[PDB]
């Protein structure tokens, strides 16, 4: 009784149909295969059930491709949403007993294509701490730096997806010259300064 | 806030001690409570299950007896107890059960057990730092971005959301990744408010295991 | 969390010299539009009520609805005269659609008379409701002679409506995904009998509508929980009361548990202590 | 096919004397749409009473929510009065704070 998910990480745009592969090795006549979703906060959520007796099942946007002879249970998610980005797990078990899980496959839903929007650069400060805020930009590729001569610590920038479909970003650091720290952003072959605003 | 319980939790314990792991799951008629362990990069596996009606523990083959114990402090409430904690015991522990007709197997919110015998500071609560919105932002974009930075906390499990004073609405905030600061962790979250809400007082609510007095931390953001 | 677009029309015909038509549009549980008889146009209730329709497209729909309202009132009054139906008459229309992502869309246009289904729009034509009065068959025949109205309704249901639903979902995504935390409190109720208690758990102020409230001892759910109806508040939140009939001794250690999306995985638990 | 209305009265917040609150009267399941709804304080009509738009349910029966702002005290009594063609006579249902 083994479960294997060959794929490790899979990416796909919005409103498409992604497929996760699962292969099981079992000897039971009657059994069940469950597909669960795991969230970044480590929470398991039931998605689909497909036993060895029924035909292929679906529920909402979740469907299952079942082949007993080749022992294949492929999960299909149709019209992906931005909340689909999570780790999907395949499990095998009989009723009222344990589940045998695979290692899981991470699905990352990438935003639809957007027009190239220039970033907007702002700076906020508290003591030595200085953060640079970048409001609206597409594509996600972007470089950010803070003008300083006494940088105590720097941290990797955080890039997130805005509700508009473009990207937000925040870069935080500590500087001894914090009262005169500006921000520079290289995005879309263009340079934007915090002093521009 | 004082009547909220459950959800994702973390328990930090040293080696050669015991750990308690709670179960926020809800049952209709449960004969068994299964305990699952999930370690990073590994498949979730069941360690044991608890016979509720007869109050017994059945452990998976290969596990030494007495390592895991299911305790019933109050009626129909269950806690998993781990003895002789080692570094390998770290991971997310779930409680689970089948539903009434054995359709599906529901899992709990899960608890991250962090077993470390390393020296830590006497205060590993999230230290808060407050960033008022940029003046140019308010003047130009007709909006305002508060920034809530929490640093020097352990372990890395932490929840952040935003609310308004006299309001129970969960505001739409964005947060960065939880990054490592030597032997502790740090996370920041920013909130953009429109021109209609600068005048309101805002709240950065932070849920962490080692918050002072074991209560959710409210960080004030004054109006502008 | 399904978000069907429901356009509802309530037309009352009394005295033959008195009539009114009122309408509203719902997207899920939110009322997005209101259409009063004393106003010439449908009123938007939300900043995003126009969806992704242009200004001209929405005004086109407004002109369509003004003509629809006057023609419906006149056609009903003509129907009342041609057949033997007595005033007052109470016609209701339920029309709308639901959008499956990337697969298919579906719609409906049901008409009720005195609270009972009489006909519906199926495919390209009008069909009478099962077990309908005989005169309705004559009405279907006249409606099916009007191919222009059938074509316009088909255009609206199969083309205009799915785009409107998609635009409303995209444009009002922020309000549809809004989360408002409920507040709960315990209370006493009229005694069911001697030596017994009626434990009451109020939960009010939550949005969206899906909620879970039960009386229970720890993690075990008391199967005797009596959930009431989810009743609306004026600010588009909801209220729900849950009661439990219990021996006074059993009320010790009992708690009311509330699960809601706004809670972020946690539950509100209220123990019987005051 | 006629159906008599179900009427339910409740407050937005828990009743605390002297603190503002909203009194709701939800009338549902009735047919035809002709209805009269009034909120009463000690038997007298409250002037500023608002109502949502008339709607109807899956079963085609109509429903309406009436509400008003109020600050309750210990001696004030509140009730909801409904009149309808299926009722020859107006139903007054009093508001229980301790529901
Ligand atoms: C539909 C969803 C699209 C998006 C919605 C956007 C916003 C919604 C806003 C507000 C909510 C209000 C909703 C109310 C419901 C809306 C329905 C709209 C339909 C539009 C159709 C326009 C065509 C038009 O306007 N049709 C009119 C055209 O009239 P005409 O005379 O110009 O026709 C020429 C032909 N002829 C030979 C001269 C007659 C038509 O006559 C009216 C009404 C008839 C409708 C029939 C309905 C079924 C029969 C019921 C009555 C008889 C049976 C019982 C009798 C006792
Ligand atoms: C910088 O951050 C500090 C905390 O690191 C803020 O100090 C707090 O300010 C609030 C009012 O805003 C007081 O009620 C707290 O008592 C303060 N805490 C401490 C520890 O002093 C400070 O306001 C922030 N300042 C700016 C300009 O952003
Ligand atoms: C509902 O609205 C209609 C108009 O849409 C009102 O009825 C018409 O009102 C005009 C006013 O100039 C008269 O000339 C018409 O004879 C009335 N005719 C028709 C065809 O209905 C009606 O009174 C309104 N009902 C109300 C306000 O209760
Ligand atoms: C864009 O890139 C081109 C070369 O690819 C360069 O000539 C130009 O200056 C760039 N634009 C900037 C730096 O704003």
């Amino acid at each position: 009784q083994k479960v294997t998910q060959a794929q490790s990480s899979v990416s796909m745009p919005v409103r498409k149909a992604v497929t996760l592969n699962c292969l099981y090795e079992t000897s039971w006549w009657s059994y069940y295969i469950f597909w669960y979703k795991q969230l970044p906060s480590k929470e398991m959520i039931f998605l689909i059930r497909q036993g060895s007796d029924e035909q292929n099942a679906k529920s909402g946007r979740y469907s299952v491709n079942f082949k007993k002879a080749a022992k294949s249970v492929a999960l299909t998610i149709s019209a992906l949403q931005l909340e689909d980005s999570a780790k999907y797990f395949c499990a095998l078990g009989v009723w009222g007993d344990k589940l045998i899980f695979g290692k899981g496959t991470r699905v990352t839903v990438e935003p639809r294509s957007q027009p190239h929007t220039k970033p907007s650069v702002f700076v906020m400060k508290n003591g030595t701490n200085v953060a640079c805020l970048v409001k609206e930009f597409y594509p996600k590729d972007i470089r950010i730096n803070l003008v300083s001569s006494k940088k105590i610590t720097e941290f990797d920038p955080a890039i997130v997806i805005s509700p508009s479909g473009k990207y937000n970003a925040v870069k935080l650091g500590k500087y001894e010259d914090s009262n005169s720290v500006t921000c520079s952003v290289q995005h879309d072959n263009k340079t934007v300064h915090s002093t521009d605003f | 806030s004082s009547n909220l319980e459950g959800g994702t939790k973390s328990v930090t314990r040293p080696t050669r001690s015991s750990a308690e792991i709670t179960c926020d799951l809800t049952v209709i008629n449960a004969f068994y409570i299964h305990w699952y362990l999930h370690q990073e990069g590994k498949a979730p596996q069941r360690l044991l299950y608890y016979d509720v009606s007869n109050s017994k523990d059945v452990l998976e083959s290969g596990l030494s007896p007495g390592k895991y114990y299911t305790h019933t402090p109050r009626r129909w409430s269950w806690i998993l107890i781990l003895r002789n904690l080692i570094e390998n015991d770290s991971g997310v522990y779930y409680c689970a059960t089948w539903d009434r007709l054995y359709y599906k197997k529901l899992f709990g919110s899960g608890t991250t057990l962090v077993v470390t015998d390393k020296q830590l500071d006497a205060d590993v609560s999230p230290k808060p730092t407050i960033f008022l919105p940029s003046i140019a932002e308010t003047k130009l974009q007709k909006a305002g971005t508060y920034l809530c930075l929490l640093e020097k906390f352990f372990p890395d499990v932490i929840k952040i959301h935003w609310q308004e004073k006299k309001s129970n609405t969960i505001l739409g905030s964005q947060e960065g990744n939880t990054m490592k600061t030597n032997d502790t962790y740090m996370k920041f979250s920013w909130l953009t408010v429109p021109e209609e809400s600068l005048d309101k007082e805002h709240r950065c609510i932070v849920r962490h295991e080692n918050n002072k007095n074991g209560v959710d931390q409210e960080i004030i953001f004054p109006p502008i | 969390r399904l978000f069907p677009l429901r356009c509802l029309q309530i037309s009352s015909f009394a005295n033959s010299s008195w009539t009114r038509t009122d309408g509203l549009a719902w997207l899920g549980e939110l009322q997005t539009h209101s259409w009063s008889n004393d106003s010439d146009t449908v009123r938007s209730l939300k900043p995003w009520s126009q969806g992704t329709f242009s200004d001209q497209q929405w005004e086109t729909l407004q002109h369509i609805f003004r003509v629809y309202r006057s023609s419906f009132t006149r056609d009903v009054k003509e129907f009342a005269k041609m057949l033997r139906l007595s005033y007052p008459l109470e016609l209701q229309v339920s029309a709308g659609c639901e959008v499956h992502p990337g697969n298919a869309s579906n719609n409906f246009f049901h008409v009720a008379f005195q609270g009972k289904d009489i006909l519906s729009f199926q495919g390209t034509s009008w069909e009478p409701t099962q077990e309908a009065p005989l005169w309705v068959n004559l009405a279907i025949q006249v409606l099916n002679q009007d191919k222009w109205t059938r074509e316009t309704v088909q255009w609206l249901l199969n083309g205009t409506c799915p785009q409107f639903v998609s635009g409303l979902l995209e444009s009002g995504k922020s309000e549809l995904k809004k989360q408002v935390k409920p507040k709960a409190w315990l209370s006493r109720g009229p005694s069911p009998g001697p030596g017994r208690l009626l434990l009451v758990c109020h939960v009010s102020g939550f949005y969206p509508k899906p909620v879970w409230v039960k009386w229970m001892r720890g993690e075990q759910e008391q199967q005797g929980t009596q959930p009431g109806d989810i009743l609306p508040n004026a600010d588009e939140t909801w209220y729900l009361r849950a009661t439990l009939d219990v021996v006074a001794g059993e009320a010790a250690g009992l708690s009311c548990r509330v699960k809601h999306s706004s809670l972020e995985g946690q539950d509100i638990v209220l123990y019987w202590g005051s | 096919i006629q159906r008599t209305p179900k009427i339910q009265v409740y407050s937005r917040h828990p009743a605390e004397n002297g603190k503002s609150n909203f009194l709701n009267c939800y009338v549902s399941g009735f047919h035809p749409s002709d209805i009269e709804v009034d909120l009463l304080k000690n038997g007298e009509r409250i002037e500023k009473v608002e109502h949502s738009d008339l709607s109807f349910s899956k079963d085609w029966s109509f429903y309406l929510l009436y509400y008003t702002e109020f600050t309750p005290t210990e001696k004030d009594e509140y009730a909801c009065r409904v009149n309808h063609v299926t009722l020859s006579q107006p139903k007054i249902v009093k508001w229980d704070r301790d529901m």
